[PDB]
């Protein structure tokens, strides 16, 4: 049994990010995570190998340059049991639907028995490319699971979308399956400090285009399927500030209160 | 040329996205000679005609399929032959919570061009450009597709206004393609208090740090007749329950006149629930939290001391 889990390493702007030059944010002043999602889909995962008297194999994929490995590393302390980084520099600004084939690749030479991915990402919040990726592999899917009930080797899978207005519904899935998964399904764990230590002994797995039968020709912006014209920060507000004491701004929230009682 | 929307309807309602996405259509179509073709997906679809044959649609497609609700092998299947059957220049989407489940999917499999939750469309002269978001919406990125013959896009709920009025689309009848879906759908599950549905608000995020902070917002909205409420981290966490989270997921606290947000950031899906409100207070001590741009008046501070002084004066 196999669970392949794909992360991504996301980018959060510091305040007083700038501009290039139009066409994006200034490498400078991005700082580095795993994607919020990543977690509780990892955690969904061990949460599988945890509950089953059998072996199951957790392996988490990320396609990144190598500041990525940092994230993969993080996996690994949580119990991930083995970590592959996908790169090449060609692979620069891939959209989610190429990063959807990229993540094929690889996935169709580990022949995991389900994959998961995250709801979306919190930087490009795309919410594409693991529905992509069931696409070009041609498995079944789901997006948005706040629970999933599922025993390694089932061949059938219960699982609940969360829908707007708060609603869930049950759905039942074929295995292996594809889906993406929810904020709050679970709460994953704190790596321990022996986790951290064992995960530094580990390796994190390199491989190239080639390795997964690509080239420069099928990734990258290039390939994309919308190109980037320009970014810019938009006008932020016709708000008033409150500036002064906590007593007057607290002060004024009491004045704006009360002018409405 | 030709704007194909699909609508959007969930056991037996028509979502009002649905409405919205026919304004972009409008909006969007560059001459008055170009129609704007609707459709709409389930085995009792045909219900939906009355209420989808509105201002603005040419023609309304109707398409019975195997299941009554939202079902991504089924879609993926219908949207494909209709988009092969009227060769859009440009397909509208709206981005919720079903299209995810295969929208994507689409685009994938041909070269179409793609793009999600956008919120502005327009064409400059014979080239449809968008709009979204980046890096958390802290930035825009407009974006273009070379080469497309056909664009998907999925529009952002509650950007687009929907027309005033009724209409007489021709209306159609396909099947949906004969798929044998490798999924099925069960059942739609639930799991007092009050409905945040009520007058003054206040609502702590993730700003405020760990569950024993609570009591003494708790506490604040007690005592300024406020009812306590929350983003979902909040209630994910299980620090206050379901029925109080504020959001696209949660309730939109329609009769809201008053709405104070501390250590709410204002992400996409928390301003779906309250963005409406006439007056939103934010507190927040990151001056450009997204939450500060729709806000009337913002602090910048720490929620602690707003509190206490705030809970001393009153
Ligand atoms: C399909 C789906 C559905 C979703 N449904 C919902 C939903 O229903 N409701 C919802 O809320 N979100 C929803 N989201 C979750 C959403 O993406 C965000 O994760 C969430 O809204 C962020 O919550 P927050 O603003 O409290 O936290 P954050 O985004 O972490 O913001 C915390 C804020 O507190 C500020 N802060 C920290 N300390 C202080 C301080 N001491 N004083 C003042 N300010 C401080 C920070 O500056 C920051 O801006 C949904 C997401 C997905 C994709
Ligand atoms: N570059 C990537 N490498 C690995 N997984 C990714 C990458 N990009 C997106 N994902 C998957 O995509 C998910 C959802 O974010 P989104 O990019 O909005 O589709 C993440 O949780 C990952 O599962």
């Amino acid at each position: 049994m196999k669970i392949l889990v794909a992360v991504k390493q996301t980018a959060a702007l510091e305040e007083d990010f700038e501009i290039r030059d139009g066409m994006d944010v200034d490498e400078d002043f991005m700082m580095y995570d795993l994607n919020e999602w990543d977690d509780f889909s990892l955690e969904e995962a061990m949460k599988i190998k945890e509950s089953s008297d059998t072996d199951v194999e957790v392996v988490v994929v990320s396609v990144g340059p190598d500041r990525v490995d940092e994230s993969l590393r993080k996996c690994l302390a949580k119990g991930a049991d083995r970590a592959v980084r996908v790169w090449d520099d060609a692979a620069e600004g891939s959209d989610a639907i190429v990063v959807g084939r990229i993540l094929t690749e690889v996935i169709k030479k580990e022949a995991p028995d389900m994959v998961f991915a995250g709801v979306q990402s919190s930087d490009q919040a795309y919410a594409s490319t693991g529905i992509s990726v069931a696409s070009y592999l041609n498995w079944p899917h789901a997006a948005v699971v706040a629970d999933l009930q599922y025993k390694p080797g089932d061949n059938k899978a219960v699982i609940r979308r969360e829908l707007e207005g708060g609603m869930l519904q049950e759905v039942e899935i074929n295995c292996p399956a594809v889906l993406t998964i929810q904020l709050g399904i679970n709460k994953p764990r704190y790596a321990s400090l022996r986790g951290i230590k064992q995960a530094a002994t580990k390796p994190i797995e390199e491989v190239s285009l080639a390795d997964i039968g690509l080239s420069a020709n099928d990734v990258g912006a290039a390939q994309s399927m919308s190109r980037v014209r320009r970014m810019y920060i938009p006008e932020k507000g016709r708000a008033t500030m409150i500036e002064g004491t906590i007593s007057e701004q607290a002060a004024k929230i009491i004045q704006i209160i009360n002018e409405f009682k | 040329s030709k704007i194909l929307v699909i609508a959007e309807h969930r056991r037996n309602d028509l979502r009002p996205v649905s409405l919205e996405l026919i304004g972009a259509a409008n909006g969007l179509k560059k001459s008055g000679e170009d129609k704007v073709v609707v459709a709409v997906i389930g085995s009792q679809a045909d219900a939906f005609v009355p209420a989808l044959s509105v201002n603005g649609v040419d023609e309304l497609v109707v398409v019975k399929g195997s299941s009554i609700d939202f079902d991504p092998d089924v879609f993926e299947a219908s949207v494909s032959a209709l988009i092969a059957a009227h060769n859009p220049s440009v397909v509208l989407l709206p981005h919720s919570v079903d299209s995810l489940g295969y929208a994507s999917s689409l685009a994938s499999k041909t070269g179409y061009g793609f793009a999600t939750d956008v919120y502005i469309v327009e064409y400059q002269g014979d080239e449809l450009v968008a709009t979204r978001g980046g890096y958390n919406q802290k930035v825009n990125v407009e974006v273009d597709f070379p080469g497309k013959s056909t664009v998907v896009l999925t529009i952002r709920p509650s950007v687009f206004k929907p027309l005033e009025g009724a209409g007489s689309p021709v209306v159609s009848n396909v099947d949906a393609p004969s798929v044998q879906s490798r999924s099925q759908n069960k059942d739609y599950v639930e799991v007092d208090i009050d409905i945040t549905t009520v007058d003054f608000i206040m609502s702590i995020g993730r700003g405020i740090g760990e569950e024993t902070n609570v009591e003494q917002f708790r506490e604040l909205a007690d005592e300024a007749g406020a009812t306590l409420c929350c983003s979902r981290p909040i209630a994910d966490a299980g620090w206050l329950p379901k029925s109080r989270q504020v959001g696209q997921s949660g309730k939109v606290v329609g009769s809201c006149k008053l709405y104070v947000a501390m250590g709410i950031s204002g992400s996409i899906q928390h301003m779906a629930g309250m963005k409406h409100v006439p007056t939103i207070i934010a507190v927040n001590t990151d001056p450009g939290a997204s939450i500060f741009t729709i806000a009337k008046y913002g602090i910048v501070a720490d929620i602690f001391d707003i509190e206490e002084e705030l809970k001393a004066q009153l």
